[PDB]
């Protein structure tokens, strides 16, 4: 799992900030995107983000995930 | 700072209304979280989530993932602290406003 990898949401992930679904529940499962970052630490200092995998999808939309919620394409 | 507490209080009430979420039926829980947020804002400069243990609070504030409202709340409406609850949550009440006295009853202890 590295920045740049192409991944697919392979688990149920319901978000409320989707551009075409703002403020309403929307399941991202099945959507494909690219890993933009892996929040394991800040400038070398360990951080505790529980959804470290930041993935960017089209439509200027991005969301955070746990490693197990996405799969390399 | 009392103005910081009032500010955090205002933030919570407005965010709840904006996201259609509600405070815990037991406002003592709500009060504890709000005061905790206020304290972190006073010490760290940001409202770092108060119901978590950190290895480096300063780095956490810089990353911002846990600065209220955190990523899980903003994206999945998941609030570990039980501050912002969805209507279907068994612990959600009907309030989106909390008494200032309730918050101060926590400040003293
Ligand atoms: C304060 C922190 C937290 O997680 N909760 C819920 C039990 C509080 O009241
Ligand atoms: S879980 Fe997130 S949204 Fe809820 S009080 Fe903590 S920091 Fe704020």
């Amino acid at each position: 799992m590295n920045v740049g990898d192409r991944v697919r949401v392979t688990s149920s992930v319901v978000v409320y900030h989707h551009p075409e679904h703002k403020k309403t529940a929307f399941d991202l499962q099945g959507m494909e995107g690219e890993v933009a970052a892996v929040l394991t630490e800040w400038q070398g200092r360990p951080i505790s983000a529980n959804l470290p995998v930041l993935v960017k999808f089209e439509q200027r939309f991005k969301a955070h995930f746990r490693p197990d919620e996405v799969t390399l394409i | 700072n009392n103005k910081t507490l009032a500010a955090m209080k205002n933030f919570a009430e407005q965010y709840a209304k904006r996201t259609d979420t509600y405070f815990c039926s037991d406002l003592s829980v709500t009060a504890v979280v709000i005061e905790g947020l206020a304290r972190h804002k006073e010490e760290l400069g940001s409202p770092l989530c108060p119901c978590r243990h950190y290895e480096d609070k300063e780095a956490e504030v810089k990353n911002t993932f846990w600065n209220c409202p955190c990523v899980p709340m903003r994206e999945r409406k998941e609030c570990h602290c039980m501050l912002f609850l969805t209507p279907d949550n068994d612990f959600a009440g009907d309030a989106q406003d909390i008494p200032m006295e309730t918050l101060e009853e926590v400040k003293a202890s």
